[PDB]
């Protein structure tokens, strides 16, 4: 963040549908990290998935 | 007592870069934030951003995002303030003060009672 | 910017009550406490002189005081002195962590 | 202090999520009296006291 850094919070970037049925966009949202899980074996740290 | 001490002048050609130090002494340095202001010669003085020295976190006011960069050294306790893209209406003092108490809790970075000043340090820009 | 709007200058007679306004919007002063009013001689550095309007500093004399009602703080000086000439400025808390600056005065002293 | 942004995916549908972070970064925190809680503790262990 802007006044500094936060440790319980994790900024994840995905893409979005829009109005239109088929066209994406990207987006942004700071996510808790008990809601974030890896996603599969392959140690890729920069991947990631809701709890889901 | 509580001390508060800074550079003794600076000049600088328009346009280039200025950097400013400030150090304290008489309490614990990482216990307190730090404000910076600006006070141009006869005209009321302007309120530039504050810094916190435990983690590095700062916030400036308008007018001067990405412009002004502070930063501190926490071994040696000093405080420093890099400007650049000077300005002939910048010839100005610059002032360091003592804020309020870091409490981890509830928030005092706003709070605008600091008692704690120094000499300051005047910045001129002749060109 | 849109600061805190004061007046220009005033005056008073020695051993006279005399008082300074400082007012703006209710998100500078309105809406919370934090105000503070500073003193500042030429070339020194200045001085603060209350605690959120209402506590008084350490070492300070009881000659100064201040109080907020609606949207307009007031400095009152009762016992005017020679120290006093000097520049008095009105701050306060103008959210999201920014302190916003009044455009200041000037005290003088008849006689 | 975080506050909300609006990301519309679908037809007429909305998913909030918290944004940026205006102020200084601080820990969310819990309080409780002490004397009072040592008080009601000491006055349970005596009415327990009775069974053990
Ligand atoms: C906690 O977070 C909330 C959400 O961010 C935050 O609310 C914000 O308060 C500030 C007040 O400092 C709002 O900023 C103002 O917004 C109005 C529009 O409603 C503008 O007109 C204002 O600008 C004018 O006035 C200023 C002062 O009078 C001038 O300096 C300026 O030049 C303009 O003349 C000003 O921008 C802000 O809009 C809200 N947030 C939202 C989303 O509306 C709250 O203050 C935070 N609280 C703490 C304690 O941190
Ligand atoms: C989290 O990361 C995203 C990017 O993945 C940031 O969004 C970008 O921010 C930059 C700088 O402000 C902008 O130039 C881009 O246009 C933004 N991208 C989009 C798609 O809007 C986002 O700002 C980051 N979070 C925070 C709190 O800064």
């Amino acid at each position: 963040v802007k006044t500094g850094t936060v440790e319980e919070m994790k900024n994840c970037s995905f893409n979005t549908t829009t109005e239109i049925r088929d066209k994406e966009k990207k987006e942004y949202a700071l996510f808790y990290k008990p809601d974030i899980v890896p996603l599969s074996e392959t140690n890729n740290t920069s991947e990631y998935r809701l709890i889901n | 007592q509580v001390q508060l001490v800074q550079s003794g002048a600076e000049v600088k050609k328009p346009g280039a870069s200025v950097k400013v130090s400030c150090k304290a002494s008489g309490y614990t340095f990482t216990g307190y934030y730090m404000h910076w202001v600006r006070q141009a010669p006869g005209q009321g003085l302007e309120w530039m951003g504050w810094i916190n020295p435990n983690s590095g976190g700062t916030n400036y006011a308008q007018k001067f995002q990405g412009r002004v960069t502070m930063t501190r050294d926490t071994s040696i306790s000093t405080a420093y303030m890099e400007l650049s893209r000077l300005r002939s209406d910048d010839t100005a003092v610059y002032y360091c003060a003592r804020g309020g108490w870091i409490s981890l809790y509830y928030d005092s970075s706003g709070y605008p009672n600091f008692d704690y000043w120094g000499q300051g340090t005047l910045v001129t820009v002749s060109g | 910017q849109s600061a805190l709007t004061q007046p220009a200058s005033v005056s008073g007679s020695p051993g006279q009550s005399i008082t300074i306004s400082c007012t703006g919007t209710s998100s500078d002063v309105g809406s919370y406490n934090l105000v503070s009013w500073y003193q500042q001689h030429p070339g020194k550095a200045p001085k603060l002189m209350i605690y959120e309007v209402s506590k008084r500093p350490s070492g300070v004399s009881n000659r100064f005081s201040g109080s907020k009602s609606g949207n307009t703080a007031s400095l009152t000086i009762s016992g005017l002195q020679a120290e006093d000439e000097a520049d008095y400025y009105c701050c306060s808390y103008a959210g999201s962590s920014t302190v916003i600056f009044g455009g200041g005065t000037k005290l003088t002293v008849l006689g | 202090n975080n506050t909300r942004k609006s990301v519309r995916i679908g037809p007429g549908q909305t998913f909030y999520a918290t944004g940026d972070i205006i102020g200084d970064i601080k820990q969310a925190h819990c309080n409780i009296s002490e004397e009072k809680w040592n008080d009601t503790l000491q006055k349970v262990g005596i009415e327990l006291q009775k069974h053990f």
